[PDB]
């Protein structure tokens, strides 16, 4: 069905930010994190590998399609998680 | 004696950047109660001042926690964690150990920080119909210069006034108006600046 | 394609565009589809728009732009553009 | 919630009385000591004085420059703070403020532009700026009081427009210099609302 509206790549590669972009490089997998407050894994001795300063969830709103992304709704989710974490555009070194 | 409480001026702060403003204090403001007795005030250009931080470190409600504060017995430091575009104005080092508070302090010119530009020295001879109207006003216009640390000379001074706008947004510079109000006869008897945008004075006359 | 046989070359192309619109939107009753409604309120998304432009480029033998659905938001506008693109 | 809206602006000559009221709403008026602050245009603030709470009683302490001239009173049942101006002079031309404390000015009134000037209401002497060879401007010399808007090309050109602040002369008048910076034959219009002296101007080098 992802093939039916022609949103996929015929090779499986997510050519992100590349001239060879064709669509999703659809793959399957998992991933799962154990989370705790910073002053809750330090008194308990639990290893602290990274801290989530802030997070945000923001819908695309009235986009140009259900699957179509919104150009001005991602700016508000990058800034809401930015104004909730107390961090800023010059503090994040790299972006996944 | 009156405690001297002055805050360093010329504070260039750019959006998204952490700054730090300190203060001087001759007589110790750390009172016997263990609490400093100084305040931090911000006069928003075109609006009323605001209470930022009292007792040296305690912040007021309404203003966000970005205004962090601390200090020693004499030395104080308002740790503005970060500046955004609304965070522009005059900060005041008002102490609170000796009423009267008749002097609030010269105030700190907090400015959107940007590299140094070249002041556009524009000499403008007054209109002749003004000269037949009874006055004379030659203006040495300064435009698009930052920081504003220059005064205009009038050679070949004392009749010059000051007129400078605050910073704009998308260009973030200053503009100066040195108006030399003059009289009838003395018109037929030059202006230069010493801004850090240049080094040698630029001499252009009417 | 109609060979400009009459000024009806206009209404026939309009009806053809409407028929392909009623066959792309899943309208089993191809009788009537809102003409004054845009191509974003009738459910004409990426899939519908793409296969609609393929149908119009196959029946009328034209080369519609990829962003035709956005260029002509209305079926009236699309029909006018297609009928005006004769030569 | 708390509001400390003020009232009592106007235009006076040196040597007469003026009214300043501080409206109190949202709190117990008798708890805090009402204070009054004066802000010289574009430069440093100066504090006037305060009245202590009637629960404290105390006295009314003023600045050294307003001894025997200004007095401050307070009342709970009608909840208005007073700054009485008597024997006004030139320095009093400033925007006064009403502050919520003798030592802790936590609140701040919006500000009343109190003006003590010897001038009279008349149109401006709009004097142009012939470019040297550049920028084109035009002065607004000799106008009073200070409502003012100077546009270029009659509100058509907005890039490079610099509406320079008011210029305080010793004669009590004002001067503005609105200048645009663009290579070229431009229109600058000044509208003085109180006097209806609407001057249009054409400028050439």
């Amino acid at each position: 069905d992802f093939s039916r509206m022609n949103s996929l790549a015929p090779d499986g590669r997510c050519k992100a930010f590349s001239a060879g972009a064709n669509g999703f490089g659809m793959a399957e997998g998992a991933g799962m994190l154990l989370l705790e407050r910073l002053s809750d894994a330090r008194r308990n001795g639990h290893p602290v590998l990274a801290v989530l300063r802030g997070t945000a969830v923001n819908s695309d709103g009235a986009s140009n399609g259900l699957s179509a992304p919104n150009g001005r709704a991602q700016v508000r989710v990058i800034q809401q998680a930015l104004a909730e974490s107390g961090l800023g555009p010059a503090d994040i070194d790299a972006v996944e | 004696d009156v405690v001297m409480t002055q805050s360093p001026l010329s504070l260039p702060v750019t959006p998204g950047e952490p700054a730090s403003i300190s203060c001087r204090s001759s007589q110790s403001l750390l009172h016997s109660n263990g609490y400093n007795y100084l305040d931090w005030y911000l006069q928003k250009p075109g609006q009323s001042p605001q209470l930022l931080i009292y007792l040296g470190s305690n912040r007021a409600s309404g203003v966000p926690d970005r205004f962090s504060g601390s200090g020693s017995g004499t030395d104080f430091t308002l740790k503005i964690s970060r500046v955004e575009a609304e965070d522009v104005g005059v900060y005041y080092c008002m102490q609170s150990l000796q009423t009267p508070r008749l002097t609030f302090g010269p105030g700190t010119k907090v400015d959107i920080k940007r590299t140094v530009a070249a002041p556009s020295v524009f000499i403008f001879p007054p209109s002749d119909e003004q000269l037949k109207s009874g006055t004379a006003s030659v203006v040495c216009l300064l435009n698009n210069f930052y920081p504003r640390g220059a005064k205009v000379q009038w050679k070949v001074s004392g009749n010059s006034q000051e007129s400078v706008t605050e910073q704009d947004s998308k260009d973030s510079t200053y503009s100066l108006s040195s108006t030399l109000t003059l009289s009838k006869a003395d018109y037929e008897k030059a202006c230069e600046v010493t801004h850090q945008g240049l080094s040698s004075p630029v001499t252009k006359s009417f | 394609l109609a060979s400009l046989p009459a000024p009806e070359r206009e209404k026939a192309l309009f009806e053809l565009v409407r028929s392909h619109a009623a066959a792309v939107l899943g309208h089993a009753s191809a009788e009537r589809v809102p003409a004054d409604q845009a191509f974003a309120e009738l459910g004409v998304d990426s899939l519908s728009a793409l296969e609609l432009r393929n149908r119009l480029g196959a029946a009328t033998g034209v080369r519609l732009p990829t962003t035709t659905v956005f260029d002509h938001p209305d079926v009236r506008t699309l029909a006018a553009h297609l009928t005006s693109e004769l030569g | 919630e708390v509001q400390l809206v003020q009232s009592g602006g106007g235009l006076v000559q040196p040597g007469r009385s003026l009214r300043l009221s501080c409206t109190a709403s949202g709190f117990t008026f008798g708890d805090y000591a009402m204070s009054w602050v004066r802000q010289a245009p574009g430069k440093g603030l100066e504090w006037v004085g305060f009245i202590r709470s009637k629960a404290y009683g105390g006295t009314t302490e003023y600045a050294a420059s307003v001894k025997g001239r200004f007095t401050i009173s307070r009342d709970d049942s009608k909840s208005i703070a007073y700054l009485q101006m008597n024997s006004l002079k030139t320095e009093d031309t400033a925007v006064y403020y009403c502050t919520r404390g003798g030592t802790l000015f936590d609140y701040w009134g919006q500000g009343t532009l109190v003006t003590v000037s010897s001038a009279s209401t008349k149109g401006p002497s709009v004097f142009p700026l012939a470019p040297s060879s550049a920028a084109l401007g035009c002065l607004v010399k000799d106008y009073f009081p200070e409502p003012v808007t100077v546009s270029w090309n009659s509100g058509a050109l907005t890039s490079g427009v610099h509406t320079f602040p008011a210029v305080l002369q010793s004669s009590g008048l004002y001067s503005l210099s609105s200048v645009v910076t663009v290579p070229s034959t431009y229109i600058c219009n000044v509208n003085h609302k109180p006097s209806n002296t609407k001057v249009d101007k054409k400028v050439e080098p």
